[PDB]
C-alpha cells in the first residue's frame, strides 16, 4: 500500500530522472546482468555487451513500463496486466529476479540522483519497485 | 568468495575513498527507513519515528561505524571471510536470531549508500565486484544457519 | 490472482479440515518453532513448549484469520487490513517469516489430507497462502 | 550441518522407508506444478500442461529418481555436502544458472512429499530434523555462487 507521501517521492524522483529513464533502464540492466549472471538466460537471444543495440531498447521499454505505472498508480493491476500476463506465463520469470532488477534500478537512480536520493525517496522507490513487482508476479500459472 | 584481480581492483580503489566514519551509519539507517522491520532488533537506540529522526540518530552512526568496520575487515580477508565472521555469526545467528536474509539487504543497502556516495565511479562492472563481496560477508554471517 | 479452480480446491480443503482447523494452526505453529528458530523470538512471552495453552490458543486464532481470509477471499485486502496492520507496524513482521509459517501450515495439511492434497490442491493451498502473506505485508511503515 | 543424533535417528529411520522409485518424480512433479516458473528449465520433458499430464510424465519420475538418488547421497554424507555436491553444483550453478532460491524450494516440496506419505508419523521433530537437511543440501549446492 504506497502512502500519498510515497506516491509524491516517487512522482519527484521520476520528474528528476526526466527524459534520461531510457538510458537508465539500459544501465538497470547492463548493472543486473553483470552484477547477477543468472538473469542473462532470460536472455539468450540478445547481446549483452555493453553498448548493444538491444539492451539500449530494451531499457526504454522497461522505463516505460514503470512510467506507465507511476502514470497509473492507484491502478497498477489493470495497467501493469499485459505485463504481468507475459513475464509469468509466456516467459516464466523467476519471481527472485524482480528483486534483483529492482536492486539494480535503485542503484541507478542514486548513483544519477545525489539530491533526489534521499533516505524517504529510497524507501518509497523501493515500495513502489516492490509494488510493481508483486503484481508482475501476480500471474502464475 | 573468489574476486578476480580486476573485481578485486574495483573494490579496494574504491573502498579507500569511502568515509568510515559515516558510510556504516548512511547504510544502517537507511537499513532502518527501508526495512523498517529491522527496527526490531534497535528499540533501545531511541527515537526512529521518522527518516530525519534515524539518520541524525547518533546511536545509528556511532553503531553504523562497527558495522563498517565489519566490512573493511571482511575486505582485507576476502579469502577468509568465514573465519573473519565466526564471532559475529554466532552473534546474528545464535545470540540475536536475525533472519540472514537481511544481511543481504544490508549489503545491498550498502552499495546503494556507494553508488549515491560515488556516482558515475560506481560503474556497472564496480557494482558487480562490490555484489560478490556482500554476498560474501552474508554467507559468512549466517554460516551458523548452515 | 486467485482462479476458479484455486478457490474451489481451497474450499474443498476447507471442508476436510473442518472443525480440526484450530488444532492444525497450532500444530503449523509447533512445526514453525521448531523447524525455524529464528520465529521464536516473536514470541518471547508464550511458553512453546508441547501442549503449550498460549500455542494451541493462538492456533486458533490464527486458522480462525484464514478462515476469515477463505470465506472473503475476493475482498482479502480489506477482510485482513486490521491484522497487515498488526503485522507490520506493531509486530515488525520480518517477511520472510510469512514463507515460513505458509510452509508449516502446507505441512501439517499434507500430513492430515492424505486424500485432499493432490498436486493442483498444493499449489492452490500455495497460491492462498501466497496471497494471504502479500496482504500482512502489505503495511510497511 | 550437524544433526544432533535424535536428528539424525528422525531421518534415517523414516528414509528407510521411502520408496526410491516414487518419491523424486512426486517431488519434481510437485516443484513444476507449484512454482512453474521452475518448467522453464525442462521444455525438453514434453507435455507439462496439467498437473495430471505433470504427474504422470514418464520424464519426470525418470529425472525425479535421479534427484532422489542426490539426496540419499548427502544423507549418508551429512558432515560432508559440499563434497557430495560439488559436481552437481557445477553443473546447476555454472552450467544450468538456476537460481539457488529453487534448491530450497524443491527441499520443502520433498518436505511436503513425505508429509504426504507419512501422515502423523512425520512429527514436528522429524520435520524440523529434515528441514535442517534439506537446507543443508541446498546450500551445498549453492556454493558455485558463494
Ligand atoms: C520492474 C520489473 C520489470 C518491468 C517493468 C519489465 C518490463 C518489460 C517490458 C515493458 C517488456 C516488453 C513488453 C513487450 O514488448 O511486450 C519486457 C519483456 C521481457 N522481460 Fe521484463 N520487466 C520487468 C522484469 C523482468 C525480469 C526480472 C526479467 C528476467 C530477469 C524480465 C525478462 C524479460 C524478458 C526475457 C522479456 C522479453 C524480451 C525480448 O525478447 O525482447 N523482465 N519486460
Ligand atoms: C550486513 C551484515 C552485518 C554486519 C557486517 C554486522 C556487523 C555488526 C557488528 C560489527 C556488530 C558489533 C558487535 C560487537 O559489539 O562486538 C553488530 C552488532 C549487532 N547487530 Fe549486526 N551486522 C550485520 C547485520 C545485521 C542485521 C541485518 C541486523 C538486524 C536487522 C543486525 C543486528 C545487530 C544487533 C541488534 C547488534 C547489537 C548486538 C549487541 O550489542 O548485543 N545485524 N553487528
Ligand atoms: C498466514 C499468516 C498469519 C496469520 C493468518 C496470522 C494471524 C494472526 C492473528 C489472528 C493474530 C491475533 C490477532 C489479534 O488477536 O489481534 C496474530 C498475532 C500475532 N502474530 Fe500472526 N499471523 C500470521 C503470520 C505471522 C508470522 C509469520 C509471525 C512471526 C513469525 C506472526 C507473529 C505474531 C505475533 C508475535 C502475534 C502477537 C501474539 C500475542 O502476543 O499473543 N504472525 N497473528
Ligand atoms: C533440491 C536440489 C536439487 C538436487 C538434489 C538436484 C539433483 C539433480 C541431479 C542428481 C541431476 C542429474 C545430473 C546428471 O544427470 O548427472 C540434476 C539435473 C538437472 N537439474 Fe537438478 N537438482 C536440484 C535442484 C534443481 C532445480 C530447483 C532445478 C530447476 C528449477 C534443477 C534443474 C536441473 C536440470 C535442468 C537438470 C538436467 C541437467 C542436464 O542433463 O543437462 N535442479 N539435478
Ligand atoms: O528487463 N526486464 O524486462
Ligand atoms: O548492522 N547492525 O549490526
Ligand atoms: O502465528 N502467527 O501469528
Ligand atoms: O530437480 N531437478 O534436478
Amino acid at each position: 500500500v504506497l502512502s500519498p507521501a510515497d506516491k509524491t517521492n516517487v512522482k519527484a524522483a521520476w520528474g528528476k530522472v526526466g527524459a534520461h529513464a531510457g538510458e537508465y533502464g539500459a544501465e538497470a540492466l547492463e548493472r543486473m546482468f553483470l552484477s547477477f549472471p543468472t538473469t542473462k538466460t532470460y536472455f539468450p537471444h540478445f547481446d549483452l555487451s555493453h553498448g548493444s543495440a538491444q539492451v539500449k531498447g530494451h531499457g526504454k521499454k522497461v522505463a516505460d513500463a514503470l512510467t506507465n505505472a507511476v502514470a497509473h498508480v492507484d491502478d497498477m493491476p489493470n495497467a501493469l496486466s499485459a505485463l504481468s500476463d507475459l513475464h509469468a506465463h509466456k516467459l516464466r520469470v523467476d519471481p527472485v529476479n524482480f528483486k534483483l532488477l529492482s536492486h539494480c534500478l535503485l542503484v541507478t537512480l542514486a548513483a544519477h540522483l545525489p539530491a533526489e536520493f534521499t533516505p524517504a525517496v529510497h524507501a518509497s522507490l523501493d515500495k513502489f519497485l516492490a509494488s510493481v513487482s508483486t503484481v508482475l508476479t501476480s500471474k502464475y500459472r | 568468495v573468489h574476486l578476480t584481480p580486476e573485481e578485486k581492483s574495483a573494490v579496494t580503489a574504491l573502498w579507500g575513498k569511502v568515509n568510515v566514519d559515516e558510510v556504516g551509519g548512511e547504510a544502517l539507517g537507511r537499513l532502518l527507513v527501508v526495512y523498517p522491520w529491522t527496527q526490531r532488533f534497535f528499540e533501545s537506540f531511541g527515537d526512529l519515528s521518522t527518516p530525519d529522526a534515524v539518520m541524525g540518530n547518533p546511536k545509528v552512526k556511532a553503531h553504523g561505524k562497527k558495522v563498517l568496520g565489519a566490512f573493511s575487515d571482511g575486505l582485507a580477508h576476502l579469502d577468509n571471510l568465514k573465519g573473519t565472521f565466526a564471532t559475529l555469526s554466532e552473534l546474528h545467528c545464535d545470540k540475536l536470531h536475525v533472519d540472514p536474509e537481511n544481511f543481504r539487504l544490508l549489503g545491498n543497502v550498502l552499495v546503494c549508500v556507494l553508488a549515491h556516495h560515488f556516482g558515475k565511479e560506481f560503474t556497472p562492472p564496480v557494482q558487480a565486484a562490490y555484489q560478490k563481496v556482500v554476498a560474501g560477508v552474508a554467507n559468512a554471517l549466517a554460516h551458523k544457519y548452515h
